[PDB]
C-alpha cells in the first residue's frame, strides 16, 4: 500500500509536529482540582530524537550468520 | 411548534418517605444507602450533594423537586433543603 | 513459492521489498517462513515481514502477527519497535478513510482503535523514556489525546443538541479528571454554564464563570 | 444424494454346483411383509402343526402337511385411544401347546392358548417385549431390553423376580434369549456384562462384565452379534458384542475363561464341533480347544443375511436375496443351489420335526428341501 | 567419566538446552546406570525418542532421530464436509499443526476422527493417512477417506404413552421418521440436541398440560449396523392433570401488590396448566423490568392437593435496584456519524432501568437493517453496586450503487447512460438518485436526493429533478419533438411512528411538436378541446405543470434488504391546483408483505399487489405519459420493456411534414397509406399488478451465507386497459376498457447480491395469452 511514498510521512496529514501543545490552566485562589485520573503522564527527558518524519522507520536490523 | 412531545424525566428517583426518613448528621454510608447513590455533589468545594428530579410532558407543567444538601469533611448529613416542584 | 533458500528467497524478499513491491515481498517473505519459521532469520523475518504488512497496509494479519510475536516473545531490544508498531496499528485501524485521504471531515468514528494506540504509545514512552521515538511517540499520545476531546466534544455536542444536559455534564466532569488540558477542554466550558441555565444551575454557574475567566484566555 | 457409498457389496453368489437340487417348496404366505423391521420371528412347529401372523395382530393356525389354515384370528384392538391401534409385532415365537406365548414390542404380552382357544390374557410388562419368550420352570423368562428381568406365569402371569441388569448409553442392539439350566438361564447383554441369576430371588452369581463391546471405545457399524449363550457340560460359552470369544465353564456356579476370538455372529455346538459365521459374512468352524477353528471362507462376504440351521446333515443358512447354500458333505464343500426369494430373508431358520421352517420377508413360507 | 558430549539430528532444540534437558552431563563418572539414564530419558523425551548411546573411551554421542517435521495437509474424500473442518477437529481436538507426529499418531489420530465421524452422529470408513516425507525432515500424509453418511435413518418409538396417541405428539416435533419431502416446513434431522429438544418439548407438553407428575424417562435407540438402524425409544410415565385452584405471591418488593394481584389474576375452579403460570412469571418479571428491578429471584410453588387436583400456587419475589444506567456505548461506526445511533435512541443516559426501552432503541436500529449483529451488553461498573451500561457493536452493510455503460449501437454514439443511485451517503446518512440518460438521440437529466435529517424530528426533503429532452427522431421531424422540465420537492413527517405522510409540491414542462399517427394523442389533443392534425405529423404543444404530490406509508420492517414477514403500505397521490398547465385525476397505490412459513424464517412467502388508476379533471384526462405501463419488469418478467398494454392504431398519415419512405410504416407514405391498426403496447390509465413466490435458500446453493444470495420462485397477474374508452372509433379494433389484458407468467427469480450490484437473471414463461405478447424470457438486469 504505496505509491511511492510511505516512507517519511504519516497517512495523510501529521498533527505531532502541528500540535497544539498542553494548556497549563489557571485556576483562581484556591480553586484546584485533581489534576489527573491516568496514563497521563510523560517522561519528559528525550531526544530530541529523528522527530517528525525523520527518523528511520524501517526495522533496525541485526547481523546474521 | 408541535401540538404536543413525548414526556422528559430525569433522576433522582425517591419518595415522600425518602425525605421523611433522613435528618442531620446521618452519615453518607447510611444516607447513599437509604437513598441510593447520590446523583448530584460538587467536584470542588464543601461536602454537598444533591437530589434533583424533574417531567416535562409535551409542553405543560413542571415536577422539579431539588433537593440541595451538604456533609462535612468528615462527612456529616448536614445544611439541607428541597425546593420542590420547581 | 519457489524453493530458494532463506539466502536467495530472502534476497529477493529485500529487492521487493526495498523496491517496494510489498505485496510479491509478502509472497517470499512467506515462501521463507513457512518453509523455513524457525532461526534468528526467521525472527528478523518476522519483524520485517510485520513491516510488510503494515506497508501493504495488511492490518489483520498484521495486528495477528505483531500479537503473536508480543505474547512469542515478550523479551527483546526492538520491544520499543514492537510497541511503536502495534499502537501504529492501531492507528491505522482507527483511521483508514477517503475524506482523510482528503483530511477534511474526520474524528467522529469509534476511537477504540485510538485509545489502543494511546494505551501502547504510553506503554513504550514510559517504560522507554529512552529512544528514538520516544518524542515521537510522545507527539503521537499527545495529538491523540487532543484529537479524543475533539471529538469527545462533538459527542456531547450531540448531547446537548438533543438537550441531555445531565449526560453533557458527565462527560465533561468525566474529561475535567482526564485531561483538562486540550482546547477543547475551556472550549467545552461555556456549554457548561449553558445547561446550567437549561437546569437553572446558579450557583455553580457562576462560580465556574469566575473560574473559567480565570482560565479562558 | 445419501448413496455415494461405493462400499464393497455383498461378495457374489457361488455356484450351485449341487447334487441337492432343491426339490420341496411347499408355499404360503401372509403376503406380508416384514420388511426393513427388524425382530425374530419364526415358524413354530407344534407336533407339525404351525401357527403363523404378521405384524399386524394376525393369526393362522397350520400344519406342517403343505400349511393349511386354523385358528386365522387378527389381534389388534379396536376400542380405546384408536380403532384397531395398529398391532406391531417384535416378538420371538414360543408356546406350549396351543399355549403359545408372545409378546411385542408395545411392553404388552399376550399368552393366547390355542389349545383351549382364545385364551388372550394379558399383562402389559415392565420393560418392553421384544426378545423370544422362555418358560422355564412354571415362570414365563424376560429380556425387555429396558435393563430389567422379570419371571411371571404361564396362562395367568405373575410378575416377580424382578431383575435389573445394566445397559451401555449408545443403546445398542442387543437383545437376548435366556438359557435356562441348573435353576437358572443363560441370556445375553450389550455392556458386556456378564451375570447369571440362578434363579432364587432373581439371583445372581455375578458381578463380571465382558471388557470388549460397543459404547466407550466403541466397534465399526457391522458387529451384528447373537447375545444368548448357551450351556454345555456346565461349560458355558460366550459370544461377546465385538469379536471376542469367552468360556465362562459353569460348575453350579462361575467359572471364567475367556479363549478370545473375534468376528462375532452367531454360534452352534455339536459336541466339540462349533460352527457358526463370522460377521464378516463367513464360516468358520472351531472346537472346544481353546478355539483352535476350521473351515475359511470368503465368497459371501456383506452378503446381507447369514442365518443358520441344520438338519439332514446339511448347514443351511438363510440369506437375502432369497437364495440357499447347502453345506453338507461339510468342507472344503460349502456351494450353494438355490435363489428362492426376492423379499430376501431375516429370521432364524427352523429345522424343526425333522422338517425345515422359516418366514419369508413377504409372504410367509415356500417349503423347500434338498 | 566424559568430556565432551556431542548431539546431532535436532533441528529444533539447541544443544545446550538439549544437555540441560537429558540427565547426564560432564564432569561425572560415566557408568552404565547412567547409560540406562540417557536410554530412559529420550525414552521419556515424550515428543522424540531415538536412544542410540555410545560412549567408547571418553566421547558421549546421544542420538534422537525425528520423525519430525511433517506437513500433511492432504484431506482426501471431502464429500459433505470441509477439510478445513477436519483441521480444526485436530486442532481444537489437540492435533494442532505442530508436527512431530510419531508413526503411532496416525491410527490414533484417524481413529479419533472417526469417532467425531460418529459425534455427528454420521460415518465414514476409509480413513487413511500416507506418509510423503520431505528430505529435509517434513513429511505430507494423504489423508484419504470414504464416508459413511447417516442423518436421517430414523424410527419413532414411545413407550408410556397412554394418555394419548404418541403420533398427535409426534406431529409438532423436529426430529421426523422420514415423511414425503413436499410437507417440508424446517427440519427434520437427527442429533443428540435434536434428542434434548424433542425431550424437553414433550416434557414442557405433558407439564403444561396440568398434567403434573411425569418426568421418568431413559433414552433407547435401537442402531442396526447399517448407519441406518435409527430407532428410537424412550420410557415415560405419565403424571397428574391438576385443576388451577390457588395462587399466592411473597412480594419482597418496593411495593407493587396492587399491580400484582392485579396481574396475577386468577379465577376460581381454574384447571392447571403451566402455560399460564409460566407465562404470569414472565408478565410480572417484566412489569417490574420497567421498575428498575433486573435482578429478582422467584420460586413458584405450586400446592399439589391429590383427591382435589388442587395446584394451589405460592411464588415468591426478591427486589431488584432502581437506577444504574451510566453508559450508552456503540461499536461499529467505522466511518460513521454515531449521531444518528443515538437519534434512534429514547431511553436516557442517567435514569433508572427500562430495560425495555434500550430494546425499543436497539430492535428500531434493527428494523432499519443496514446492519448485521446484535448487541446490547449491559455492563455494570465493579466498584458501583448501579451504573450497569449498554454496549452496542453492530456490524454494517455497504451499499455502493454503480454501473458501466459502452455500446452498444449500429448508426448511434458510444452510449454512456449512468445508474447511480447513492444513499445513506457514507459519510452521512444522505441518499441521491440520478439516472443520466445521453444517448444520441436522448439527454434526458434526472436528480432525486434527500437527506433523511433536518430536525429533532428528523425530517426530510427529497432534492428531485428530472430534465428530458426525449425525441428518438428519424432525421428532425414528425418525430415527435419534445421538452420536458420536471421539477419538484418534497417533505414528509409523521409522528405515528410507522406511517409516513408526504406532501410535496412538483413542476413540470413539457414540449410537443410533430405529433404522431397514435389517434389516441389527438383524442387527448380534443379532449383538451386543442384541434389537433389527423393525416399531418405536425402537431406541436407546450404544458408547464402546477401539480400537489402528496403520499403516505404503513411501516413495520422486521430487518432491511430481508425483513421478514413485512408489513408495510404506501399511498401516493396527485392532484392539479388552480394557476396550472394542467388537469386531471390520478391515483396509484402499491402493496407488498412477507410472510415467514419458517419461523426460524428459511422460508418466507412475498405477499404483493399494486394499484395505479388515472382519471381527468374538469373537461380534461389524464395526461399520457401518466400512464401505466408494464411488461419484462420486477413486477412481471417474462416480455420486453412496458411491453403489456393496449394498442394504439394509425390513421393514414401521408401528409405528415415529410411524412417518411422506407420509415414509420403503419399508414406512411412509403407504406399502406390508409388506416393502420399499429400494434403499440401504450399502457391504460389503470392498472393493477399482483405477483407471489416463496423463499427458499437451497440446500443446492451452498447456504455457507444466508443473506446475499437470494432464491424465488415467482408466479404473477395482471390487465391493464383505457377506462375513458370506446369502441366507435375501435369497432374492427380490439377494445381494451376493462379488465381483460390478462396475462400470467411462471419463473424462478436468480439473486446474487454483492455490494457493487445485482446480477438480475430472469426468465419468466409468459403463459395467458393477450393479444400484444411480444416476450422476452431473459432479462439480465443489474
Amino acid at each position: 500500500s504505496s505509491d511511492s511514498r510511505y516512507k517519511r510521512q504519516v497517512s495523510g496529514d501529521e498533527a505531532y509536529l502541528e500540535a497544539a501543545p498542553l494548556a497549563e490552566l489557571h485556576a483562581p485562589a484556591g480553586m484546584i482540582l485533581p489534576v489527573t485520573s491516568g496514563d497521563y503522564a510523560i517522561p519528559v527527558t528525550n531526544g530530541s530524537g529523528a522527530v517528525g518524519k525523520a527518523l528511520d522507520i524501517r526495522p533496525p536490523a541485526q547481523p546474521l550468520a | 411548534r408541535v401540538v404536543y412531545r413525548p414526556d422528559i424525566n430525569q433522576g433522582n428517583y425517591l419518595t415522600a418517605n425518602d425525605v421523611s426518613k433522613i435528618r442531620v448528621g446521618m452519615t453518607q454510608q447510611q444516607v447513599a444507602y437509604a437513598l441510593g447513590t447520590p446523583l448530584m455533589s460538587d467536584p470542588f468545594g464543601t461536602n454537598t450533594w444533591f437530589y434533583v428530579f424533574r417531567q416535562q410532558p409535551g409542553h405543560e407543567g413542571v415536577t422539579q423537586q431539588t433537593l440541595t444538601l451538604t456533609f462535612n469533611s468528615s462527612g456529616v448529613l448536614t445544611n439541607i433543603d428541597n425546593k420542590p416542584a420547581l | 513459492v519457489p524453493d530458494n533458500p532463506p539466502n536467495e528467497i530472502y534476497a529477493t524478499a529485500q529487492q521487493k521489498l526495498q523496491d517496494g513491491n510489498w505485496r510479491q515481498a509478502i509472497t517470499q517473505l512467506e515462501a521463507l517462513d513457512n518453509r523455513y519459521p524457525f532461526g534468528p532469520y526467521s525472527q528478523q523475518v518476522q519483524l520485517d515481514l510485520i513491516y510488510a504488512y503494515y506497508k501493504n497496509a495488511d492490518l489483520p494479519l498484521a495486528q495477528a502477527a505483531i500479537d503473536r510475536f508480543i505474547r512469542l516473545n515478550p523479551t527483546h531490544p526492538n520491544i520499543d519497535y514492537v510497541m511503536y508498531m502495534r499502537g501504529l496499528t492501531n492507528m491505522a485501524l482507527d483511521d483508514s478513510a477517503l475524506q482523510g485521504f482528503f483530511g477534511v471531515d474526520r474524528s467522529d468514528r469509534d476511537p477504540q482503535h485510538a485509545r489502543a494506540a494511546f494505551s501502547d504509545f504510553s506503554k513504550l514512552v514510559r517504560g522507554y523514556p529512552n529512544s528514538q521515538y520516544t518524542t515521537d511517540a510522545t507527539k503521537r499520545l499527545v495529538f491523540l489525546k487532543d484529537r479524543l476531546a475533539k471529538y469527545e466534544y462533538s459527542v456531547a455536542e450531540y448531547y446537548t443538541e438533543r438537550g441531555a444536559w445531565v449526560a453533557v455534564v458527565n462527560r465533561v466532569e468525566g474529561m475535567l479528571r482526564d485531561y483538562p488540558d486540550t482546547q477543547a477542554t475551556r472550549d467545552a466550558l461555556p456549554l457548561m454554564e449553558n445547561a446550567y441555565r437549561q437546569m437553572q444551575m446558579n450557583a455553580q454557574a457562576e462560580k465556574v464563570a469566575k473560574i473559567i475567566a480565570a482560565n479562558s484566555s | 444424494f445419501n448413496s455415494e457409498e461405493d462400499v464393497v457389496k455383498m461378495s457374489p453368489l457361488p455356484t450351485v454346483e449341487n447334487q441337492f437340487t432343491p426339490t420341496t417348496a411347499w408355499s404360503t404366505s401372509v403376503g406380508s411383509g416384514i420388511g426393513n423391521f427388524y425382530s425374530n420371528l419364526h415358524p413354530a412347529l407344534a407336533d407339525n402343526v404351525v401357527y403363523a401372523a404378521d405384524r399386524a395382530g394376525l393369526v393362522k393356525a397350520l400344519n406342517a402337511d403343505d400349511g393349511k389354515e386354523i385358528w386365522s384370528v387378527s389381534l389388534a384392538e379396536k376400542d380405546g385411544w384408536f380403532s384397531k391401534e395398529p398391532a406391531l409385532l417384535s416378538g420371538g415365537v414360543t408356546v406350549s401347546g396351543g399355549h403359545v406365548y408372545i409378546g411385542s414390542e408395545k411392553a404388552q404380552v399376550y399368552a393366547l392358548n390355542t389349545s383351549d382357544g382364545t385364551v388372550a390374557w394379558q399383562t402389559k410388562v415392565a420393560g418392553e417385549a421384544l426378545s423370544r419368550p422362555v418358560v422355564s420352570d412354571g415362570l414365563v423368562l424376560i429380556h425387555t431390553s429396558n435393563g430389567q428381568l422379570q419371571a411371571l406365569n404361564e396362562a395367568d402371569g405373575a410378575v416377580k423376580w424382578t431383575v435389573n441388569l445394566d445397559m451401555p448409553s449408545l443403546s445398542l442392539r442387543g437383545e437376548s434369549a435366556p438359557t435356562t439350566a441348573f435353576g437358572a438361564a443363560v441370556v445375553g447383554g450389550d455392556n458386556g456384562r456378564v451375570s447369571a441369576v440362578l434363579m432364587e430371588q432373581g439371583q445372581m452369581i455375578w458381578q463380571q462384565r465382558i471388557s470388549q463391546a460397543t459404547g466407550s471405545t466403541e466397534i465399526d457399524r457391522l458387529s451384528d452379534v447373537d447375545t444368548t449363550p448357551v450351556v454345555v457340560n456346565g461349560v458355558v460359552f460366550a459370544l461377546a458384542y465385538n469379536g471376542n470369544l469367552t468360556a465362562l465353564d459353569l460348575r453350579s456356579g462361575q467359572i471364567m475363561w475367556k479363549r478370545e476370538l473375534g468376528s462375532v455372529n452367531d454360534f452352534i455346538v455339536d459336541g466339540n464341533r462349533i460352527y457358526l459365521v463370522d460377521q464378516n459374512d463367513r464360516v468358520m468352524a472351531l472346537t472346544i480347544d481353546g478355539g483352535v477353528t476350521l473351515w475359511t471362507q470368503s465368497d459371501l462376504l456383506h452378503r446381507l443375511l447369514t442365518s443358520p440351521v441344520l438338519y439332514n446333515g446339511n448347514l443351511v443358512v438363510g440369506d437375502s436375496e432369497g437364495y440357499l447354500h447347502w453345506i453338507n458333505v461339510e468342507d472344503g464343500r460349502f456351494v450353494a443351489q438355490q435363489k428362492v426369494d426376492s423379499s430376501g430373508f431375516q429370521t432364524e431358520p427352523v429345522a424343526a420335526d425333522g422338517k425345515l421352517l422359516i418366514q419369508a420377508k413377504d409372504g410367509t413360507v415356500y417349503s423347500i428341501t434338498r | 567419566v566424559v568430556k565432551d558430549i556431542h548431539f546431532e539430528g535436532l533441528q529444533r532444540v539447541a544443544v545446550g538446552a538439549a544437555l540441560l534437558s537429558m540427565p547426564v552431563r560432564t564432569g561425572d563418572t560415566v557408568n552404565d546406570e547412567d547409560i540406562s539414564n540417557t536410554i530412559r530419558a529420550l525414552f521419556a523425551t515424550g515428543n522424540f525418542e531415538d536412544v542410540r548411546v555410545l560412549r567408547d573411551g571418553d566421547t558421549l554421542l546421544v542420538q534422537v532421530k525425528e520423525r519430525p517435521t511433517i506437513a500433511s495437509i492432504t484431506f482426501s474424500g471431502n464429500k459433505s464436509v470441509k477439510d478445513d473442518m477436519l483441521k480444526q477437529n485436530l486442532e481444537a481436538s489437540g492435533v494442532r499443526v505442530g508436527e512431530s507426529l510419531d508413526r503411532t499418531t496416525i491410527a490414533d489420530i484417524e481413529k479419533g476422527l472417526e469417532d467425531f465421524y460418529y459425534s455427528v452422529g454420521k460415518y465414514s470408513a476409509s480413513v487413511k493417512a500416507v506418509v510423503t516425507p520431505l528430505p529435509r525432515n517434513r513429511v505430507d500424509l494423504k489423508l484419504v477417506f470414504q464416508e459413511g453418511v447417516s442423518a436421517e435413518i430414523q424410527q419413532i418409538n414411545i413407550v408410556g404413552n397412554h394418555a394419548f396417541t404418541t403420533d398427535e405428539l409426534i406431529s409438532h416435533f423436529q426430529l421426523r421418521d422420514e415423511v414425503p419431502w413436499w410437507n417440508v416446513v424446517g427440519d427434520r434431522k437427527y442429533q443428540k440436541q435434536k434428542l434434548a429438544g424433542d425431550l424437553e418439548t414433550l416434557r414442557s407438553y405433558y407439564l403444561d398440560r396440568g398434567y403434573a407428575r411425569f418426568n421418568i424417562d431413559s433414552t433407547q435407540v435401537s442402531l442396526t449396523p447399517d448407519k441406518k438402524g435409527i430407532y428410537v425409544t424412550v420410557n415415560i410415565t405419565e403424571g397428574d392433570q391438576y385443576k388451577l385452584s390457588g395462587v399466592e405471591v411473597s412480594g419482597n418488593l418496593a411495593g407493587h401488590s396492587a399491580e400484582i394481584e392485579q396481574l396475577t389474576k386468577i379465577e376460581p375452579g381454574e384447571l392447571y396448566n403451566g402455560t399460564k403460570v409460566t407465562k404470569m412469571e414472565d408478565d410480572i418479571k417484566k412489569l417490574l423490568g420497567r421498575y428498575g428491578y433486573a435482578y429478582p429471584r422467584v420460586q413458584s410453588m405450586p400446592e399439589i392437593n391429590d383427591a382435589d387436583k388442587t395446584v394451589k400456587l405460592r411464588v415468591n419475589v426478591d427486589a431488584g435496584n432502581r437506577f444504574y444506567v451510566r453508559k450508552i456505548r456503540f461499536e461499529g461506526n467505522d466511518t460513521s456519524k454515531d449521531a444518528v445511533l443515538r437519534r434512534e435512541m429514547r431511553q436516557m443516559e442517567g435514569a433508572w432501568l427500562g430495560s425495555d426501552l434500550v430494546d425499543q432503541g436497539k430492535e428500531r436500529l434493527n428494523r432499519l437493517g443496514f446492519f448485521e449483529t446484535v448487541d446490547t451488553d449491559t455492563q455494570r461498573v465493579p466498584g458501583s453496586p448501579d451504573q450497569v451500561d449498554v454496549v452496542y457493536k453492530v456490524k454494517e452493510r455497504n451499499t455502493g450503487s454503480f454501473n458501466f455503460g459502452i455500446g452498444y449501437g449500429t448508426e448511434s454514439g458510444v452510449s454512456f447512460q449512468a445508474g447511480v443511485q447513492q444513499d445513506n451517503w457514507l459519510g452521512t446518512g444522505y441518499a441521491v438518485g440520478i439516472n443520466g440518460t445521453k444517448n444520441d438521440y436522448q439527454t434526458y437529466a434526472e436528480l432525486s436526493v434527500t437527506n433523511p435529517y433536518f430536525t429533532v424530528d428528523g425530517v426530510s426533503l427529497g432534492g428531485r429533478l428530472f430534465y428530458n429532452d426525449f425525441q428518438a427522431d428519424d432525421a428532425d421531424l414528425s418525430d415527435y419533438t419534445n421538452k420536458s422540465y420536471g421539477t419538484d420537492v418534497t417533505l414528509g413527517f409523521p409522528i405515528n411512528e410507522y406511517n409516513s405522510l408526504r406532501a410535496g409540491l412538483g413542476y413540470v414542462h413539457n414540449s410537443l411538436s410533430n405529433m404522431q399517427p397514435q389517434v389516441a394523442m389527438w383524442r387527448y389533443l380534443y379532449s383538451m378541446g386543442e384541434h389537433p392534425s389527423t393525416s399531418d405529423q405536425d402537431n406541436s404543444f407546450k404544458t408547464d405543470d402546477f401539480t400537489f404530490n402528496y403520499g403516505w406509508t404503513y411501516n413495520k420492517l422486521d430487518r432491511g434488504y430481508f425483513p421478514t414477514d413485512g408489513s408495510r403500505v404506501n399511498l401516493t397521490g396527485k392532484v392539479t391546483i388552480p394557476g396550472s398547465d394542467n388537469e386531471y385525476y390520478k391515483v396509484t397505490l402499491d402493496t407488498a408483505t412477507y410472510v415467514p412459513i419458517d419461523d426460524d424464517h428459511k422460508w418466507v412467502v412475498l405477499g404483493r399487489t399494486r394499484w395505479g388508476y388515472g382519471d381527468g379533471l374538469g373537461g380534461k384526462e389524464m395526461p399520457f405519459y401518466e400512464n401505466f405501463y408494464a411488461g419484462g419488469s420486477s413486477t412481471v418478467r417474462g416480455f420486453q420493456s412496458n411491453t403489456i398494454g393496449p394498442k394504439a392504431v394509425y390513421f393514414p398519415h401521408q401528409a405528415s411534414n415529410y411524412d417518411p419512405d422506407y420509415d414509420y410504416e403503419c399508414a406512411t407514405q412509403d407504406g399502406a397509406k390508409d388506416l393502420c391498426k399499429s400494434d403499440d403496447a401504450v399502457g391504460g390509465n389503470a392498472m393493477a399488478v399482483a405477483s407471489l413466490e416463496f423463499i427458499t435458500p437451497t440446500p443446492f446453493i451452498s447456504d455457507k451465507y444466508a443473506n446475499s444470495v437470494r432464491t424465488s420462485f415467482f408466479w404473477d397477474m395482471g390487465t391493464v386497459w383505457d377506462t375513458n374508452w370506446d369502441s366507435s372509433q375501435y369497432s374492427g379494433y380490439p377494445d381494451y376498457s376493462d379488465p381483460s389484458n390478462i396475462r400470467m407468467s411462471a419463473g424462478i427469480a436468480l439473486q446474487w447480491m454483492s455490494p457493487l450490484g445485482p446480477l438480475v437473471f430472469s426468465y419468466a414463461q409468459p403463459f395467458k395469452k393477450y393479444d400484444g405478447d411480444k416476450a422476452e424470457q431473459f432479462q439480465f438486469n443489474i
